């Protein structure tokens, strides 16, 4: 699970740290949100070495692009560098679910790219197995006047309740905050710390 | 797998191979493909081997219940032993794949039946089967004689599973063989070192 | 990977004076004894064979690729031939290839050589380019009828050694359908490659 | 596959379910009752081909019926849901209900049961069937309270209704949405 | 037809503050059958890692071949050795280079980065890159998986500081951990390549382990 | 998949007179977590338990047919049932479904009635049972359960290390199974008492 | 790995003791040697429920045919009521059996495939170890062995199996079926099990971190305790 | 296989296109524009993969462009309607564009174009691509009069896209409707 | 298809029979299988006609390439065919799917080289091809002499195509002869009538 967000704040982008091929979680620390420019973000869900290469490689065209040229390339920008190159493998059997986060010229973007080529503008993406779960906890306690620590309670819960619904969502939830000031990495929580066992119910 | 049975005047001769294949692996390189259904009644089995012991076992069932209302126990049991295979075959012929020479002596004399792995009951008075055979055809077709004796009949049978041993490799081992004439059945072994010829016959 | 015309098991294993192959020198069509009196073993230098169990074809399109191979490196270095540490390196990678261009070669190559060092090398490539140098190597049924016959005497005497090989290819002709023919054994030493005469390993037959 | 959806509650169970039935692309019908009543005391929401849904749904009920009148004793929360999984699991065996239920129920005490096609009986405070169990957990996971009052639990099935609706691609036209509790089975509208 | 044999055997390292401990069973065996008993599927790559490989043979040879190119090309254009943290990217980059007809290997690239500090990598065949203190590989890795858990509770707590322990425990664990999947495993056994890299350097030991 | 339909992870396991079988508490409909209360662990009786590991309507429906038999027995012998006597009962009901097996593992626990002897008892859906000394596993965590016990099992394990390792040797393969977990529960079988202790894994 | 091999007094079955679940050593101890009869034993590969319940089944069947009819279980009777069941199964009971005994017919072994085949060989060797054992039976078996060199060869290659396939490992368990006077034929058929006949010491684990180093804490949410009544 | 509706007029174009994108069962966004303006006065209502439509949208839009800049004349909605169909039945021929669309025009008459993946280009007086086509027509066949004002034009695209709405199973979430005239291409909401 | 090529003391002899068969059909029962490579290469060829053809005809090419850069046009011709065949069924071996018996004379004498459809080339004194061949190993194996002359070894390979043709129903027609020595090549057919034996040899 993969989850990024534009709120009045900024965007938060809370991801999962699970890698888990068939029924066995091969990693609990594996890192999903991508930095790929000083404002802006990758979020890494699907094939684990496509995401990550793919992200990598996303980033080193967008440091061309700001060598090469002045002007910035915004997250517009390099989310469509990203769409375009996955669909340059369209029929390979790429997996890649990533939302390019961050803060350009024009404010916080969103956008959800995946090997199939799609790019989709928006305030509010989860991507990944328990993306479900993510959205339930996301579409219900969202709210655009949330506090910095607020949006982080909500996509680490997001990211948490996905988890704990999602065989193949878990680990520690990396929150990271975009902002027009570079992208913050707020912490990386343990979801094993979040549950409450006091509740029953789950 | 290689049987050949060979009704002779005085009596069958039903030699094969004694070589089971799992693949390439030889799960038996001793065995005994000719099943003796009666003490004059013998199953020359090609195929699987537990369908073939299956038809075997099935055919002494059907002899004895053939024995349970007559007294001639004698007659007609070379034909019904094969009338028998023959119907199981067709009968399981999704399940069983097996071919029987089903040869020996009864009343009527010295007979060999092959029923094909199809179900086909023939009498012959040369039959043979499986894979090693086919090498062994013209070898037949040019050395077979209907006036071969048992004795004749046996030299020429141990060296035609001889040379489908040497040249299939699904055929091995010794030559198991069964002269049935009207006094009963005697089984010889050839073993590779009595066989008339070896692997040196290829290409020489 | 099909093996239409295969070469029967191969049981190479290290002595005090050199590597002991053995082999039939039948090549079997399907379940066939087709050919006979053809080795399954290639000398390549004079202190590197090659042998192959499998798909015989195979067999003969890797020893002509080893052979322009041995041939240009030894216009290279005056004559000079690969070592069997070479010779096996570019057979792995040979295979290798070709299991990675969808064309495998379906034949277990063993490579049985003395390196200049003196070093017996005996490794194996499998169709798949899966290499690996081993004391003694079984291929086909001389890999699975080969219990601990080679692996309680390799690298002891000529003499037990051989006959390990020898229980390992009784087993062979005993239960390998494809087995067929006496056994050729081929000693790679450092005084070059011998033909031992074929022996003729015979399963006990009084089983019957 | 379709949306069923259930939150037990401290003394009752909202059982909704997608209350729209379709004849593969077209909707045929929009008020559909998917959660059958087997008793005065339980519903059934089910999710699944709406012919072997409604197959299952008579058998039960006329078996809840049956066992209330041969023996003058009606069946608990606890033995129907049991009885239920006995069905889908010699079912399974020989020719599976393709139905994936959530039997609500109150039998003094409110019971809300998981029951998968095969036969897996679980007892759950809040769960789905169909694709909605992607959608709602979460969803009752953040704001299921234990001790919820019932306008608190008719917030919550909205909620995770709305989620469906909102979230999920084939999201129903709609959900009848049941409350059982003391009183029985009543269509609720969560408004 | 697959071109992978899936060949097996079992691989653990575990990082340490200053050393890098991967043991890995040196048997190369495939379905039901053992081609080597001593195939070290452990390798010095330079003087700062080393790389562990299971699975398919032929793709470990390919796959070590073009690291051991990659990185004499390196140290042919640098004049310094790659660290363990560029071995580490590279070996991402050549596992994904073959993404499409992948090296059905998992590779932990151990060794010891600039700073003196043990790094271990974990892959999958397609290249993805886990920066990790301990890793499993192969047939018996969901066998050692669980004990490295347990040795470190990373898995049970993964916020909390990785609890390294001492060369000699790591290898402590690396060795039980290896003994137990081959007590469970049919394809690890035959011999443990017990590698550990350190300021030192690549130090291996081989240990006996069940050969049935 | 079936069998990881229901991810499931049961883990007996051999102490100083007294036996752990520890399970998973997870319901999950393959990737999903439907419930966390989920019993895989059943008291057969007073000192027989039986953890089943595998599909959660074949877990009720193998514990359900297995106390039917149990009740049945104990009600004509008047006697429980003993450890050894329910393995056999066990390996019977899974082997009658030999050709359309459940898709369960069970893990019998129990202590010997004289002894007080841990017995342990694993098998495969159809019924082909271990009798480990040390630990019984079953579920989609076997593997993990097998090296973590294989390792971690010492002998003579006193009811408070026996949980210890059952607990730790449980989290350990659940949290390394994507599909089993969600909290564990121990049950402690000793001569005397039987220690049900909820342990908390990881809800991931 | 399971063999079987005729001496001149009797029979030695032996088997290794490893089970797996697929690539897992399920059980290292596994008993595939079953008592059949006081005069037959079968060993058994394939399926292990199979070969466990195949084996019960025909040991009752042969149990009722001596209790009832008085008579001692044929070697080739229950080769025969094998090779029936597993015909009728068309080979879904993957029970690979060696039966060996010895009856008024002497010493015999038996194999009966899966498929319900079945064939009488002085010396067989099933399972995935079966070639890896067979070479070691067809290199050492000959007529008229002793009961003492057909243990050492049997185990020989059942250990050949262990060593060399993967599905082979742990010990060797033996039974040796003789005559409890090998002068008589007519004395009682007994049978000698040799429970880990051989345990491979380089098999063994060599090494355990005793100080097993543990970092996974245990909490307890809730514990209940009842009387074991 | 998204809804996308095209409703020519004797001086504009309604295109209506599903706005909602998903991801599988999960509905990802309710405001996804699938009408790419290649031109000032062409809307290319596309329905397929999200990534093929942006794709071929892209370049077709391109092209577009570049046949503006290139040559100072613009393409006409039959010469872009053509080179668009010239496109598909490339790419059927080697790759297909797995994107059926509806070309709406206004190159100073209305134009409305269905174009199906292979390359099927018809003019159409209203049209519609996806599974909404089964939906759609009969509406537009029983309420489409010859001389429609902008206004009934916007009312029977309302009536279509309602129909979609209430009887189609995979039923968008809503439509992002253009109105294609003299004045451009201009997102109107159908109220 | 029967294929007998036998290098003889003073030359080969390429038997072959004549039948092409299209399934049951035999579209070309006078088929020539033996194509003439050069005056003294001779290509004897089982397997797709069209494959078969192919190979000679590229093998024809292959000489004459062999002969573009050299004056001695007679050395290693056979051998150089039958290096050619090989290479070409193993770099077609996914299309091609054919065996040629190469055989002839050339400066290095008589030769028969045998490439089978793996693509495996030998030398042999004694080739057999085709699916009629297999009938007639045993004959062949019992019947070849390495001393026969090209009049022996053509009276040899007629009967044993013939047994080949009666037994295989793919073999059929006449025996294509084909006698190369250092002169040239000879061509002969025996039809059925001039055959040594007919179908009356089977069972007799
Ligand atoms: C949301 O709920 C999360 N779901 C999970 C499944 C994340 O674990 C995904 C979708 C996640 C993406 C991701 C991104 C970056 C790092 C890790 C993970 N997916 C995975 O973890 C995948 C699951 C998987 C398995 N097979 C496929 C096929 C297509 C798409 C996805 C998958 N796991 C992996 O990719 C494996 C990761 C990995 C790391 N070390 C490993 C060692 C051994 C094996 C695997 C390892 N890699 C492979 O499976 C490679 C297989 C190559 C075969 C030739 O993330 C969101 C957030
Ligand atoms: C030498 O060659 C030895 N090889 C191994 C594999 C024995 O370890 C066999 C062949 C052996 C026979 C045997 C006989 C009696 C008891 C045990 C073992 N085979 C097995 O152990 C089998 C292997 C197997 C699995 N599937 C097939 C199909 C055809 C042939 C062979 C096999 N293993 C099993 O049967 C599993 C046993 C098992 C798994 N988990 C367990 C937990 C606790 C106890 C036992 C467990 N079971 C399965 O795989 C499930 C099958 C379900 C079928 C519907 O023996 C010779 C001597």
């Amino acid at each position: 699970t993969t989850l990024s967000f534009i709120y009045n704040g900024g965007i938060v982008v809370a991801v999962d740290s699970r890698a888990t091929g068939g029924q066995f979680i091969f990693s609990q620390t594996v890192m999903k949100i991508l930095p790929l420019a000083p404002n802006m973000i990758g979020t890494m869900a699907g094939g684990a070495a496509d995401c990550q290469y793919w992200l990598r490689n996303l980033s080193r065209l967008i440091q061309l692009h700001k060598f090469r040229y002045q002007q910035p390339l915004t997250v517009a920008a390099a989310s469509k560098i990203l769409v375009n190159e996955l669909y340059r493998y369209k029929g390979y059997n790429l997996s890649i679910g990533s939302m390019i986060c961050g803060y350009d010229n024009t404010g916080p973007h969103i956008f959800y790219i995946d090997n199939h080529g799609s790019r989709i503008a928006g305030k509010r993406f989860s991507v990944g197995s328990g993306s479900t779960h993510a959205y339930g906890v996301l579409d219900t306690c969202y709210r655009e006047d949330m506090t910095k620590e607020e949006a982080c309670e909500l996509g680490r819960r997001a990211i948490y309740h996905a988890t704990y619904r999602d065989s193949g969502s878990g680990g520690r939830v990396s929150v990271v905050h975009i902002t027009q000031n570079g992208v913050e990495w707020i912490d990386k929580t343990d979801v094993f710390d979040m549950h409450d066992f006091s509740k029953t119910t789950f | 797998t290689t049987l050949l049975a060979i009704q002779c005047t005085d009596g069958v001769v039903m030699a094969s191979d004694s070589r089971t294949s799992s693949g390439s692996f030889i799960p038996n390189r001793a065995t005994n493909k000719i099943t003796e259904i009666q003490p004059k009644i013998f199953a020359a089995r090609c195929g699987n081997a537990a369908d073939t012991q299956f038809l075997a076992r099935a055919v002494k069932n059907y002899l004895n219940a053939l024995n349970i209302t007559r007294e001639n126990t004698d007659d007609s049991t070379i034909l019904v032993a094969s009338n028998v295979i023959r119907s199981l075959i067709v009968r399981y012929r999704q399940y069983l794949s097996a071919g029987v020479i089903v040869g020996g002596w009864d009343s009527a004399g010295p007979q060999v039946y092959s029923i094909e792995v199809s179900g086909m009951a023939i009498k012959k008075k040369i039959a043979s089967n499986g894979s090693g055979s086919t090498y062994i055809q013209a070898y037949i077709d040019q050395n077979y004689r209907e006036d071969m004796t048992m004795e004749e009949a046996t030299k020429f049978a141990i060296a035609a599973v001889t040379g489908a041993i040497i040249r299939d490799g699904s055929s091995g081992g010794v030559v198991n063989i069964v002269q049935i004439n009207a006094d009963g059945a005697k089984r010889m072994t050839v073993r590779p070192a009595q066989q008339p010829f070896n692997y040196d016959i290829v290409k020489g | 990977m099909q093996v239409i015309t295969a070469s029967g098991a191969i049981v190479a294993a290290k002595y005090d004076g050199g590597i002991l192959l053995a082999s039939d020198l039948s090549i079997t069509y399907g379940s066939m004894f087709r050919h006979n009196n053809v080795s399954h073993f290639v000398e390549v230098a004079p202190n590197i064979i090659i042998g192959a169990s499998g798909e015989f074809a195979d067999f003969q399109t890797l020893i002509e690729v080893i052979k322009s191979v041995i041939l240009q490196q030894q216009c290279k270095h005056n004559g000079e031939y690969l070592t069997a540490s070479e010779v096996h390196n570019y057979i792995k990678r040979y295979m290798y290839q070709c299991r990675s261009n969808m064309k495998p070669l379906s034949c277990k190559v063993i490579v049985a050589g003395i390196n200049p060092d003196g070093s017996k090398f005996l490794a194996c490539t499998d169709p798949y380019g899966a290499s690996w140098e081993s004391d003694h190597i079984g291929t086909g049924f001389g890999k699975y009828l080969q219990g601990l016959q080679i692996a309680d005497v390799v690298n002891g005497s000529f003499d037990d050694v051989k006959k390990g090989i020898t229980e390992v290819f009784r087993a062979v002709n005993a239960r390998n359908t494809t087995a067929n023919g006496k056994i050729e054994f081929i000693t790679v030493t450092p005084q070059g490659i011998n033909h031992l005469a074929p022996e003729q390993i015979d399963p006990n037959w009084e089983v019957v | 596959m379709l949306s069923i959806v259930g939150l037990q509650g401290p003394d009752w169970v909202l059982i909704a379910a997608d209350s729209s039935v379709s004849s593969s692309i077209i909707c045929m019908s929009e008020n559909y009752d998917r959660i059958a009543q087997l008793d005065d005391r339980h519903a059934l929401a089910m999710s699944g081909e709406t012919g072997d849904c409604l197959q299952l749904s008579e058998y039960l009920q006329g078996n809840v019926a049956l066992y209330k009148f041969r023996n003058g004793v009606e069946l608990s929360s606890d033995a129907l849901a049991h009885f239920i999984r006995h069905t889908m699991a010699k079912a399974v065996r020989k020719s599976p209900y393709e139905v994936n239920m959530l039997l609500s129920g109150y039998d003094g005490k409110p019971h809300l049961y998981f029951m998968d096609y095969l036969g897996t009986l679980q007892s759950i405070p809040y769960g789905a069937q169909g694709y909605c169990q992607y959608f709602v957990m979460s969803v009752f996971d953040k704001h299921y309270k234990e001790g919820l009052t019932l306008e608190d639990g008719k917030e919550l099935m909205k909620l995770a209704l709305n989620q469906i609706k909102q979230r999920f691609t084939v999201a129903p036209h709609g959900f009848i949405v049941k409350l059982v509790d003391k009183n029985g089975i009543t269509k609720i509208d969560l408004e | 037809w697959s071109p992978y044999e899936m060949h097996g055997g079992t691989a653990i390292g575990i990082c340490g503050d200053d050393y890098v401990v991967i043991g890995a069973d040196t048997r190369l065996s495939v379905d039901y059958s053992i081609d080597s008993r001593h195939k070290a599927r452990i390798f010095k790559m330079n003087s700062n890692c080393m790389i562990s490989a299971t699975g398919f043979d032929g793709d470990i040879d390919a796959f070590i071949t073009r690291m051991r190119s990659i990185l004499l090309n390196y140290e042919n254009q640098h004049f310094h050795e790659m660290s363990v943290e560029s071995v580490a990217r590279c070996v991402s980059n050549t596992l994904y280079s073959k993404r499409f007809f992948p090296y059905y290997i998992n590779i932990l690239v151990g060794g010891i980065n600039s700073e003196g500090k043990g790094k271990l990598y974990g892959y999958d065949p397609v290249g993805t890159i886990e920066d990790l203190h301990y890793d499993s590989n192969g047939s018996g890795s969901s066998l050692a998986a669980p004990l490295l858990d347990s040795a470190f509770g990373t898995i049970h707590h993964n916020t909390r500081p990785f609890p390294a322990v001492s060369l000699q425990d790591a290898k402590n664990i690396v060795r039980d951990a290896i003994c137990s999947v081959t007590e469970r495993d049919i394809y690890t056994g035959d011999a443990l390549q017990l590698c550990v890299f350190t300021k030192d350097g690549f130090a291996q030991e081989e240990f006996p382990l069940p050969r049935h | 998949d079936i069998s990881t339909y229901n991810g499931s992870c049961v883990l007996a396991m051999a102490g100083d007179h007294c036996v752990a079988i520890a399970s998973d508490r997870r319901l999950g409909v393959n990737m999903l977590t439907v419930s966390k209360d989920f019993k895989r662990i059943f008291q057969i009786n007073d000192r027989i338990y039986l953890g089943l590991a595998g599909l959660a309507t074949d877990v009720l429906t193998v514990r359900e047919q297995l106390r039917f038999d149990v009740n049945l027995l104990e009600l004509r012998e008047e006697r429980p049932i003993d450890p050894k006597k329910f393995m056999n009962l066990v390996k019977s009901t899974l082997y009658e479904k030999r050709f359309s097996p459940f898709f369960v593992t069970p893990v019998i626990a129990g202590l010997l009635p004289e002894t007080n002897e841990p017995y342990l008892a694993a098998s495969d859906s159809i019924g082909a049972f271990a009798f480990p000394k040390d630990f019984a596993v079953a579920g989609t965590c076997e593997e993990s359960l097998y090296g973590i016990c294989e390792s971690a099992w010492r002998p003579n394990m006193n009811p408070d290390e026996l949980f210890e390792c059952t607990a730790k040797c449980l989290i350990a393969a659940v949290e390394r199974d994507s599909i089993s977990g969600w909290g564990g529960i121990v049950y402690i079988i000793t001569q005397d008492k039987v220690i049900i202790k909820e342990i908390k894994t990881r809800m991931d | 790995t399971i063999a079987a091999a005729i001496f001149d007094g009797g029979v030695v079955l032996g088997a290794d003791t490893r089970a797996t679940a697929g690539p897992i050593v399920a059980v290292k101890d596994e008993m595939k040697l079953h008592y059949i009869s006081d005069n037959i034993w079968v060993c058994g590969a394939g399926i292990a429920a199979d070969n466990d319940n195949i084996n019960a089944v025909i040991s009752a069947k042969l149990r009722l045919f001596q209790m009832n009819t008085g008579l001692q279980p044929r070697v080739d009777q229950c080769t025969n009521i094998l090779a029936s069941r597993l015909f009728q199964y068309m080979g879904y009971i993957q029970a690979a059996l060696i039966v060996g005994g010895i009856d008024f017919q002497g010493p015999q072994v038996y194999q009966v495939a899966p498929h319900g085949s079945f064939s009488k060989q002085p010396f067989i060797a099933q399972g995935s170890g079966s070639l890896a054992a067979i070479s070691v039976l067809e290199n050492r078996w000959h007529n008229k062995m002793n009961e003492h060199d057909c243990m050492e060869m049997v185990a020989d290659a059942i250990y050949a199996g262990i060593t060399n396939d993967l599905g082979s490992g742990s010990h060797v368990n033996l039974c040796v079926i003789k005559r409890e006077n090998p002068e008589d034929k007519q004395s009682k058929v007994i049978y000698t099990f040799y429970k880990d006949y051989r345990v491979p010491h380089e098999n063994d684990r060599n090494f355990r971190l005793e100080p097993q180093i543990n970092n996974i804490d245990v909490e307890v949410i809730k514990t209940t305790e009842r009387p074991l009544t």
